[PDB]
């Protein structure tokens, strides 16, 4: 059985610089890619970029061309996403996810981070 | 370009001869070979070829399971083993460098030696 | 779309199953094997100019090859990255002058240390389905190209290379 | 870059009933679209592979069909366990974005 | 398999003049054929490779052309150097066989 979990709620200030959490188990991590998901209430579900445990290249979005720095700790099986300069639209859920095989769906419940002034 | 070749003579049918292929000039480790043999006043014929490290050999229709065709790429040598002797080998015998797509095409020919069959 | 490889290869309009015959270039990146290079040995153009555009998009399906089964690498399509085999469909490759231009390298993930595999010649070394996309027209095409290989040289399974 | 509209917003589904979803693409996108089944508060999961391949693990109720530019989705005798949203995720060229999603209430 | 059949097998050219020759296969081929010159007692030289691309220090007066099952080498024009034994050479499908090859001559 192959599925992923993630960190828990974090809350902070705007403009502050911290790497999150995607926590996996029981598959090979570094010959099978891993996607990004950003969910937004109020206005669905968006595509962030993916990243290689072994070459370290990323492909990003436009938007999260230099909000985020992916990165895949092949020795931990931990999928990495670290975020720069807090905005107050970027409160949100992150949700990680397998590439590869045909069916590449392998789903955990999501890092929550929230900002306040 | 230059290409050696050595072994040539008079031999009975059913003997068996080595033919030694030495190249210079260009990069043996990249680029695979093969042995043209020639009819004087007929057409070209075709016996053996090999591959670049020493993956794989190939004959014509005529000299399936008969000759013996290998590679030394540290001394950059093609060695021929040929032992199935007859009437129709009467034939001049040059050393040729198989460039290009699976092998195929000739780019450079070499001196080569003459092969001739009498009792 | 009847262009040649450097080493010469006849490339036929519409063959499906194609036979083309390309050259090996092994080299190593961080993470990355390179196995093969198909920019440095596959030179194209269009055949009918100032009225087509060649667009070729990599459509779905393609591993490498061979006596390669259970391995997979990276595939570098214009530049940027993307993973291979195919989750998705990478951008396209623009086709509009009478020029040589090259076309696209493939690597591999390291498994062992240092380790290779041998390829023999007239082996598969990649299953690669296309698609030749014009621009009058919104069509698509299917071309397999059964990729060869030609030269032999030991492609490195391992996180360097040896040689 | 590409946008991409999933219609519609909402709908209303009852049990022992058809419901159709209708994800359509500006560019002739090439059969590169998967179907997303979400629960509130809990990881979403998939429906089926390139809207013509089902996935292994759900029945045959949930059909995807259509290609070019037009992707359906056709769902019969829907029950209580599989109300969510519904997100169409096309996967050609750099970005693969998802799409705006379809909220299901009981009838 | 496949033959290699030439036309014509011998043909006695007066020098100055453009002259022609003509390779069939048995099958499609592309444009996989090559082309090799015996002047004299020697190892043959290539002309034209894969009947359309020359070969640096052979010059341009050997030309190919033709795609198919025929093909055509021409020399535009024709000295007291150049006479002896035309070998086409087909390199579609294993194994190789060759073709006869076609004797040019000059009146003297």
């Amino acid at each position: 059985q192959v599925q992923l979990q993630q960190s828990g709620s974090e809350l902070a200030k705007p403009g502050a610089s911290v790497k999150l959490s995607c926590k996996a188990s029981g598959y090979t991590f570094t010959r099978y890619w891993m996607h990004w998901v950003k969910q937004r209430p109020g206005q669905g579900l968006e595509w962030i970029g993916y990243s290689n445990p072994s070459s370290g290249y990323t492909n990003f979005n436009q938007k999260f061309k230099d909000k985020a720095a992916l990165t895949a700790d092949t020795s931990s099986n931990t999928a990495y996403i670290q975020l720069n300069g807090l905005t107050f639209e970027d409160s949100a859920v992150y949700f990680c996810a397998r590439d590869g095989d045909p069916p590449f769906v392998y789903w955990g419940q999501g890092t929550l981070v929230t900002v306040s002034a | 370009v230059k290409l050696v070749e050595s072994g040539g003579g008079l031999v009975k049918p059913g003997g068996s001869l080595k033919l030694s292929c030495t190249a210079s000039g260009f990069t043996f480790s990249d680029n695979g070979m093969a042995w043209v043999r020639q009819v004087p006043g007929k057409g070209p014929e075709w016996v053996a070829s090999i591959t670049n490290l020493a993956f794989s050999v190939y004959y014509s229709d005529t000299v399936t399971g008969r000759f013996t065709i290998s590679r030394d790429n540290a001394k950059n040598t093609l060695a021929l083993e040929m032992s199935s002797l007859r009437s129709e080998d009467t034939a001049i015998y040059y050393c040729a460098r198989l460039y290009g797509d699976y092998p195929y095409y000739f780019d450079y020919w070499g001196q080569g030696t003459a092969l001739t069959v009498s009792s | 779309f009847a262009c040649k490889t450097a080493s010469g290869t006849a490339i036929p309009i519409g063959a499906a199953s194609a036979n083309v015959y390309v050259n090996l270039a092994p080299a190593v990146n961080v993470g990355q094997n390179l196995v093969v290079d198909l920019s440095t040995q596959i030179f194209c153009h269009n055949d009918y100019p100032e009225t087509i555009t060649d667009y070729v998009t990599l459509q779905r399906g393609s591993a490498y090859g061979g006596v390669l089964s259970s391995f997979s690498g990276t595939v570098k399509y214009s530049g940027s990255s993307y993973p291979f085999p195919t989750t998705s469909e990478t951008p396209r490759v623009v086709y509009n002058s009478r020029t040589d231009k090259p076309w696209v390298a493939l690597y591999l993930t390291p498994v062992s240390s240092a380790g290779g595999v041998a390829i023999k010649a007239g082996s598969l070394i990649a299953v690669l389905i296309l698609r030749q996309t014009n621009n009058y027209n919104s069509d698509d095409f299917q071309f397999v190209w059964n990729i060869y290989a030609n030269n032999d040289v030991v492609v490195p399974t391992g996180g360097c290379d040896v040689s | 870059d590409i946008q991409m509209t999933q219609s519609p917003a909402s709908l209303s589904a009852s049990v022992g009933e058809t419901v159709t979803i209708t994800c359509r693409a500006s560019e002739n996108i090439y059969s590169n679209l998967a179907w997303y089944q979400q629960k509130q508060g809990k990881s979403p999961q998939l429906l089926v592979d390139g809207a013509t391949n089902l996935a292994d693990g759900v029945p045959s109720r949930f059909s995807g069909s259509g290609s070019g530019t037009q992707f359906s989705l056709k769902i019969n005798s829907v029950q209580s366990e599989d109300f969510g949203n519904y997100y169409c995720q096309h996967f050609y060229g750099t970005p693969f974005t998802f799409g705006t999603g379809t909220k299901l209430e009981m009838k």
